[PDB]
């Protein structure tokens, strides 16, 4: 039994100096030291789960309906054409696309997530979560030498976008 | 190892009784039998392979090791341990072997055939180092053994 | 002989383990008389060959043991005013092992080959747990050397022969006697002979150099001939003994 | 040595010559002995290739039957006319004056 | 199984395209942020965009060894000279961070903001990692060391010095810091909410899947090594691509000697 | 009830053999060389530059190789046959000419016809007389229709360039030393950079070894010098596994004891340690930039890529402690083959470079000063050098590529004309590197990776047993790839650049790496969908059919291979418990409508590399197919080679008896060709009345052996 | 067990604390003062059963 084997160590070791609320003994709770994992960074005690994209959207939409920042990875080309530029070798891209409503996203029975893209459909998948921190900013460069900067928020999760080549070559087999 | 000892045990029993269930059915005046009785050429254990069943083809005294990832060849499932998948060959030289059996058996043949030259590599230099230290000793007329001095 | 030999498989002395080298390489090593050699097997005889538990007990007395195995738990300990290394002893295991040890025996082991530590640095609280204190490094390294110490002491030997690796009880079945005998590997004969229980006057080593070092050259002359004949016959080639007696 | 294929080849070649056909012997296949054996009896030969034989030195029949058939034999480049050699006292090397 | 749920629309905003930059600290676990820390100066080199920060840190607090701070403060700067002093005070009240560029092309990456029923997208003008500066040891070493103390052609185009001169040619552009707690943040965050209706047919995204495949993964070779007149052995079931029919039958009839026509249109196609 | 067997599968073997197969390795490799490789190698050295006088230069613009012809005593020429060369001791060769431009004070002097040297021609290659001829017009050249080709004629003696076998390059491997201590090493070979790198763990902390340093150097110091200044990064790049970091932990104490913590401190610390012939900073930095782990690419001073490379290799060492087992030294997936083309190309590079530079020597010695008027290069543009080098290398049989620093010998052998078989069996031979220099003793034996690629039962009697070997009867050796498109597919399919990640990510068990030819690409999830996407695109035929993909789930890495020199073999594709091929297809092939290539694009067969052979399952005979099958075996007897194919019923004999016959077929007296009476050879054995065997194999009908028989029926 | 400085990210080291012992950064003034009792767990392996029960 734990305590029974523990008694002899209990008889000697159980001293501590955590009651010393003074300079060369105190710690401020915000300035914790660091262990290698964010989850493990709970070192001063006073006493990962799995998820799927559909569920994440479901929480952000129903269980707590609140806006959040994301970051996504785009495939090299979109199923249009370089607007009035006619490819040299420049790929159709989102960088210069027009503002406003542009498309939709849909998820299926059994949880398959896909992105409606005009005539075609494209698959989206979640990237890798991380312990460390990321933020989004912008700069008001109003003058040639000086300006002001703004931070908008912190990104939570990131995604990749990828067309399913199987559903692409099936239109007419090569 | 406990398992594998039981495996080789059973397989050896298969050959022991297969040969046993062959030697008694052979006629007298059978030729391999006559040449193996008087002992000039062959052995009983040899007749059994040539008629009844070729044995577990051990490599260096072990079952054939896995060459690919967790299997000896693609033709068998990963982590498989069944007898055929680790060297056992069920055919005799009379029915003729099958591709995997032929490949495993030729692996065991080459292992030995590499040896004959090599096992002469050390033998020569024992033959030298010994005689080059000991060829001088001779037996004298007073029945003692004396060196050159 | 080195040419006619077959060198067949399954040489395990009937215990399906602890095989040794044979034939050409073995003889090549016997005759070189190298003072160091692999597979240093040693045989020994018991006081009573049917006393199974006592055979195990002497096995325990002779086998090498470490602080890191006689204990199921060890921990570094940090306190706001002290730092020290703690060990928790496997009491029930020691009973099961029939090991002739006590907590303080570690203390005796301590201060040997461990660089300036003193017995007073060790606090033997009781039968269950014992602990040790660090010291100021004072040069070439920092006080936090605790880490190196903490992972090093578990390695220290506490009981048994340092030079032995493992020992095996061999059993027999023949009608003459169904008894036990002790087989040991490790290159030091003098130690195994110097214990209670072992019938030391019958102990035998396979490597020549040790038996020469302990019993004199006239015992070496006999170990050669035993060894060569043993390996020849355990292959199965017939060489007249007068032909090997000259060589020895 | 265990060369069974040499026992079979001598049989299949016999049925081939008697019937006018070349028999395949590929690996992991080829003509089967269970089947060649019947082509012999069609011509009046024993279904396992061993025949009667009479001794040419005595004229009285042998006591065993003998295994006759056609086998492919291939002659090799190592002839003995090229290998005999014998020296009495020929030339010598200059540096170390032995033969 | 049909796309039966969560049919959210998508929108795009260009208002912040050239303004968005992404900053992260690999050394900072996500469980706390720098909201409480005043950044005392900020800087950018817009050409070859690269970023430096400067911020304050508390000193009176128990997790600060003020004695150590003073002792190393006397060393990182000139002990009593302060020619290029980084701290007028004798204590480390500030730190500085450096940044590292992450990629040479940010075009394939965009920021996304989720809202109930709508998604808004905008590209990223840059992504830089952030580094804590360790240079104070370097200048302590420099202080201690200094206290202790035509032309021929070259093949040095790949020089470190040349690219450092190119880097040094750009002076540092400074900015005024404003934290996330400033109403400025929301005042500008609304710009990403682009105007528009719920859904309109896009001018782009017109190409067909087969077309989308071909220009997605174009032929690596733009001109074929040999002609389809079969100067070398060539496909037969994959009908010759442009060969005139009268020559197609010639190709087919060099293979087979005789042939009733009724099976041909399977090879040349029913059309 | 069994699946109905497609009995006509064996027809595919003649269809494969009538294009690929025997002797075609040598012919194809030389054909590739003289037609696309010579042009690149000249392109790489297109211009030479003067010592003075700006805008003075001499330029090559194109180069040609012509067709074989002979000198004659009146600077006049005629074409020659192979046999006129055998009878006259001449050398079967074709002139090399270039279209040189050189400066004259006048802005140009064009040229198109200029003899720069001579090139020996391989028989039956695209530039020889014999190619494309018909058997009835062979007789007029005195040549024999059946002759294998693929060899050279030099000074009148037929010579062969044996297939060489190399170990794979730019590929990490961990091993245990003789002392038991673990280690790792790679050979970072670019076109010339054969320099090695190595690391050691000799005491419980990790260190590097090099010829470039005078001592050994631990890991963390170099990690600091590389631009990783903080300690928090290391546990990221190594992983958060507690026992892994616990093992690693002590390997940094000896570093952090030394008060070197910022990159330049490290640099000046290592800079003083270089084996030279403060500046030590830059001297160390260039070293760390160009000469260490060179095969891993980096843009200028973005060291991150090779940082992770060291991290991953070290991680493997850590897990080597948990389990000592490693990949065998001779697993054939890790061994590459060199043919006539690669060998010859490496020689012509050094010889051409040395020609150009020596021309520069004589030019520099006169051009600026030694005359009042400009010199002309035609007074020195000489052409015996290339000829001498080429012929001497092929005839003598040993090369010294002193730029590459290799001085190998035994590259050529005279073609044994003992019989018909000895010639063929010689053409498919392989030699090896060891050559009894070390007591390896292991590689002599047969490994199961050799299945079907190499003949089991063909290896020489005596001491070289197991060193020399022979190609199987159906096997292709792949050529090198230009690496263009395949990177794009991964970039789109879901890879995430490691440059963008922190290092914790490789720790999760739910992520995989992806490499390409030993080079790093990113990080992937759901490796399976990558493999399915790749094979589905390769079957329909976008990517090249010889590209291969494979996985190793213990290492959680996915390997992409497109390099040349690794063997491949065809198999039928099977799906849903039934083969793709059908009896109707096979009838059409017999009738001649569809040929082998059609089978390739209809996704009915495909090539499997030995490295990818590991991951699939193969059924031998169709009646053994089950749910897990992924291919099928076309014809099992192609496991056997060319000389092992004369033995009837080999699967009945005891194998040592089949090895001995595999070496007496190469000695039986027989017939040699149809022109056997016209050739004057140094020694030639013939039989008077040869007969064809009564029991005959099927390989004995593919090689047309019973047209040139070597025995009698007794 | 390794521990890193929040101030500068480098591994923290124990030192002779003035009142209570101390982790301190080797370079930056960030420090950490030991309040609680703390240990780390090893749990080494023991001997197998075969020859520990065999022969009693
Ligand atoms: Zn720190």
């Amino acid at each position: 039994q734990g305590p029974a084997e523990m008694m002899k160590k209990k008889g000697n070791w159980d001293k501590t100096v955590d009651v010393s609320d003074m300079g060369p003994s105190h710690i401020i709770n915000i300035k914790k030291e660091k262990r290698e994992t964010d989850e493990e960074t709970k070192q001063i005690l006073r006493m990962l789960p799995k998820d799927v994209s559909v569920a994440e959207l479901l929480r952000e939409l129903s269980l707590t309906k609140e806006e959040e920042l994301l970051f996504l990875q785009l495939p090299d080309t979109l199923p249009g054409q370089p607007p009035t530029q006619d490819i040299a070798e420049n790929a159709c891209t989102l960088a210069d696309l027009t503002e406003g409503q542009v498309g939709k996203l849909l998820i299926r029975k059994s949880g398959r997530v896909q992105l409606l893209l005009g005539k075609v459909t494209l698959d989206v998948t979640m990237g890798t979560a991380c312990s460390f921190l990321q933020e989004l900013v912008s700069v008001g460069l109003g003058d040639s030498r000086t300006g002001e900067m703004t931070v908008l928020g912190h990104v939570k999760h990131k995604l990749v976008c990828s067309p399913d080549f199987e559903s692409l070559l099936d239109h007419k087999h090569r | 190892e406990t398992l594998e000892a039981l495996i080789l045990k059973e397989l050896s029993v298969i050959r022991d009784h297969a040969g046993s269930a062959c030697l008694r059915e052979l006629d007298k005046s059978n030729s391999p039998l006559t040449m193996a009785l008087c002992g000039s050429k062959g052995s009983f254990i040899n007749i059994s392979q040539m008629i009844a069943c070729v044995g577990q083809q051990a490599i260096s005294g072990s079952r054939v090791p896995d060459g690919f990832e967790n299997r000896s060849l693609p033709h068998f499932e990963k982590h498989s341990k069944l007898p055929a998948a680790k060297g056992f060959v069920a055919n005799s030289f009379y029915s003729g072997l099958t591709p995997t059996e032929f490949f495993f058996h030729t692996m065991a043949g080459r292992e030995g055939l590499v040896d004959t030259a090599v096992k002469t590599a050390e033998t020569g230099y024992m033959q030298r180092r010994l005689v080059k230290s000991l060829e001088d000793l001779c037996s004298q007329y007073d029945l003692t053994v004396r060196s050159s001095t | 002989p080195g040419t006619q030999m077959t060198l067949k498989t399954f040489h395990f002395a009937g215990v399906a383990s602890m095989n040794i080298t044979l034939g050409v390489p073995r003889i090549k090593e016997i005759i070189n008389a190298s003072k160091a050699i692999s597979t240093p097997i040693i045989t020994a005889q018991l006081d009573k060959d049917d006393d199974a538990d006592y055979a195990r007990l002497v096995k325990g007395r002779i086998e090498k043991t470490l602080l890191g195995e006689i204990s199921e738990y060890i921990e570094e300990v940090f306190l706001p005013d002290d730092c020290f290394i703690l060990v928790k002893l496997s009491l029930e295991r020691i009973r099961l092992l029939r090991l002739e040890v006590n907590a303080e025996t570690v203390r005796y082991s301590i201060c040997t080959s461990k660089l300036r530590v003193k017995p007073g640095d060790v606090a033997v609280h009781g039968e269950a747990v014992v602990c040790v204190t660090p010291r100021e490094n004072s040069k070439s390294s920092m006080y936090y050397v605790l880490q190196f110490l903490k992972e090093d002491l578990p390695k220290v030997v506490v009981q048994g022969i340092p030079e032995v690796s493992r020992a095996v009880i061999h059993i027999d079945e023949q009608s003459g006697k169904e008894k036990y005998k002790l087989l040991v590997e490790g290159d030091n004969l003098r130690a195994v002979m110097a214990t209670h229980g072992v019938k030391g006057t019958r102990t035998t080593s396979n490597n020549t150099y040790e038996v020469e070092k302990t019993l004199g050259i006239e015992a070496a002359r006999t170990t050669i001939i035993n060894e060569i004949q043993y390996t020849m016959v355990n292959h199965g080639m017939s060489i007249d003994r007068r032909h090997v007696m000259l060589l020895s | 040595r265990m060369t069974v294929g040499k026992l079979i080849e001598l049989l299949a070649g016999k049925a081939g010559v008697l019937d006018g056909r070349f028999h395949y012997g590929t690996a992991f296949g080829g003509s089967k002995v269970k089947d060649v054996c019947e082509d012999l009896v069609r011509h009046g030969y024993n279904y396992l290739g061993k025949d009667y034989v009479t001794s040419g030195i005595t004229g009285e029949p042998l006591e065993a039957y003998i295994y006759f058939g056609p086998v492919y034999y291939q002659k090799l480049k190592h002839m003995v006319l090229d290998k005999m050699h014998a020296r009495a006292r020929g030339p010598r090397a200059v540096l170390t004056r032995q033969p | 199984d049909d796309p039966v749920v969560q049919e959210i629309d998508v929108y795009l905003a260009k208002s912040l395209a050239e303004k968005l930059y992404l900053f992260q600290y690999p050394v900072r676990p996500a469980s706390m942020t720098y909201d409480d820390i005043p950044h005392l100066s900020a800087k950018i080199k817009p050409k070859q965009q690269k970023v430096e920060l400067e911020m304050a840190i508390d000193t009176l607090n128990p997790n600060y060894c003020r004695s150590k701070g003073e002792q190393i403060a006397l060393n990182v700067d000139g002990a009593c000279a302060d020619e290029t002093s980084t701290y007028s005070s004798k204590l480390m009240d500030k730190q500085t961070f450096c940044s590292s560029q992450t990629t040479s092309n940010t075009s394939r990456y965009a920021a996304a903001l989720y809202r109930q029923g709508e998604l808004h997208l905008t590209p990223l003008h840059g992504i830089l990692q952030l580094r804590p500066s360790f240079s104070y040891l370097d200048k302590a070493d420099a202080k201690h060391r200094e206290r202790e103390a035509e032309q021929a052609r070259q093949r040095r185009v790949q020089s470190y010095e040349f690219l450092q001169k190119k880097h040094a040619e750009e002076p540092w552009v400074h900015l005024h810091y404003y934290g996330l707690r400033d109403s400025r943040s929301e005042h500008e965050r609304q710009y990403l909410l682009c105007p528009g209706s719920s859904g309109v047919e896009n001018t782009e995204l017109v190409k067909s899947p087969s077309e989308y495949l071909m220009m997605l993964m174009p032929p690596s070779q733009e001109e074929e090594k040999d002609k389809p007149v079969a100067p070398s052995n060539v496909l037969s079931m994959a009908q010759l691509r442009t060969l005139p029919l009268a020559d197609q039958i010639k190709i087919l009839m060099k293979n087979v000697k005789v042939m009733p026509f009724a099976n041909l249109m399977s090879l040349l196609g029913p059309s | 009830a069994p699946i109905p067997t497609v009995e006509e599968k064996w027809r595919l073997l003649p269809a494969f053999l009538k294009v690929k197969g025997l002797v075609k390795q040598h012919i194809d490799s030389f054909n590739y060389f003289i037609n696309v490789e010579i042009k690149k190698i000249m392109k790489a050295n297109e211009k030479v530059t003067s010592d003075a006088d700006p805008m003075w230069y001499l330029k090559y613009l194109n180069i040609y190789v012509g067709l074989p012809d002979v000198e004659e005593s009146f600077n006049v020429t005629r074409p020659v046959s192979p046999h006129e060369c055998r009878l006259r001791d001449m050398t079967y060769s074709a002139p090399i000419t270039v279209d040189i431009e050189y400066t004259r004070g006048s802005q140009r002097i064009i040229r198109n016809a200029l003899p720069i040297g001579r090139m020996p021609i391989m028989l039956r290659s695209s530039n020889c007389v014999l190619t494309g001829k018909t058997p009835a017009e062979f007789a007029k050249l005195n040549e024999c229709p059946l002759d294998p080709g693929g060899y050279f004629i030099v000074k009148g003696v037929e010579k062969v360039i044996l297939i060489q076998e190399q170990l794979s390059k730019n590929r990490i491997i961990v091993e245990a030393d003789r002392k038991g201590a673990v280690g790792a090493s790679v050979t970072s070979s670019t076109h010339e950079k054969k320099s090695r790198t190595n690391m050691a763990v000799k005491q419980g902390r990790f260190y590097l070894r090099h010829n470039t340093l005078s001592e050994d150097i631990p890991i963390v110091i170099i990690f600091k010098a590389m631009g990783v200044e903080s300690d928090q990064e290391i546990v990221q790049m190594i992983g958060t596994e507690e026992h892994v970091m616990a093992a690693f932990g002590p390997s940094l104490e000896e570093c952090q004891k030394a008060q070197i913590f910022t990159q330049m401190q490290a640099l000046k610390y290592i800079g003083n340690k270089v084996r030279r012939q403060k500046t030590k900073i830059e001297e160390a930095r260039e070293l760390l930039a160009s000469t260490i782990l060179t095969h891993v690419p980096v843009k200028e001073f973005n060291f991150r890529a090779k940082c992770i490379y060291t991290a991953v290799m070290v991680r493997r060492v850590i897990l080597a402690q948990g389990d000592n087992k490693v990949d065998d030294r001779d697993y054939y997936g890790n061994k590459r083959l060199e043919l006539a083309g690669q060998l010859l190309s490496l020689l012509f590079e050094d010889l051409f470079k040395k020609f150009n530079s020596e021309m520069k020597k004589i030019a520099d010695q006169v051009i600026p000063k030694q005359r009042a008027a400009q010199f002309d290069v035609v007074k020195h543009m000489r052409q015996d050098q290339i000829t001498n080098g080429m012929v001497n290398a092929i005839s003598t049989g040993n090369w010294s590529l002193k730029r590459f620093k290799m001085d190998r010998q035994g590259v050529t052998q005279v073609l044994s004309r003992l019989s018909y078989i000895s010639a063929l069996g010689m053409m498919t031979r392989i030699s090896s590197q060891f050559e009894k220099t070390r007591k390896v003793s292991g590689p002599r034996s047969l490994q199961p990776s050799q299945w079907g690629m190499l003949c089991p039962s063909d290896t020489p009697e005596g001491e070289a047993c197991g060193l020399v070997k022979n190609l199987a009867l159906m096997t292709h050796i792949t050529t090198d790839m230009e690496d263009g498109p395949i990177v794009k597919l991964a970039s789109n399919l879901g890879v995430e650049d490691v440059n963008l990640l922190c290092g914790e990510e490789l720790s999760y068990p739910n992520v995989f790496l992806v490499f390409l030819n030993g080079n790093i690409l990113g990080v992937i999830r759901d490796h399976k969908k990558l493999v399915n996407t790749f094979r589905l695109m390769r079957r329909a035929g976008y990517i090249n059919e010889f590209v291969s993909i494979s996985t190793n789930l213990t290492d959680r890495c996915v390997y992409i291979s497109s390099d040349g020199g690794r063997l491949c073999r065809p198999y039928i594709i099977v799906k849903k418990q039934k083969p793709a091929v059908t009896n109707k297809h096979m009838e059409e092939l017999a009738q001649g409508y569809r040929n082998f290539e059609d089978f390739l694009h209809e996704s009915l067969v495909e090539y499997l590399d030995v490295n990818e052979e590991n991951d699939c399952n193969i059924a031998l005979y169709e009646h053994t197919i089950n749910k897990d099958t992924t291919h099928l075996e076309i014809e099992p007897f192609t496991l056997l080679g060319v000389c092992a194919g004369l033995i009837p019923y080999p699967h009945h004999n005891q194998s040592p008896r089949n090895t001995y016959q595999c070496a007496m077929g190469k000695q039986a007296m027989g017939t040699i060709g149809y022109n056997q009476r016209n050739r004057i050879d140094t020694l030639m054995y013939l039989l008077a009345y040869p007969q064809k065997p009564m029991v005959k194999t099927k390989t004995i009908e593919l090689i047309e052996f019973e047209k040139l028989p070597a025995g009698q029926n007794a | 067990m390794l521990l890193f400085c929040p101030g500068c990210g480098n591994g923290l080291i124990v030192e002779e604390g003035q009142r209570c012992h101390r982790f301190s950064c080797n370079t930056c003034p960030y420090v950490h003062n030991i309040t609680r009792k703390v240990t780390n767990r090893k749990y080494p392996k023991l001997k197998e059963v075969d020859d520990v029960l065999g022969g009693a």
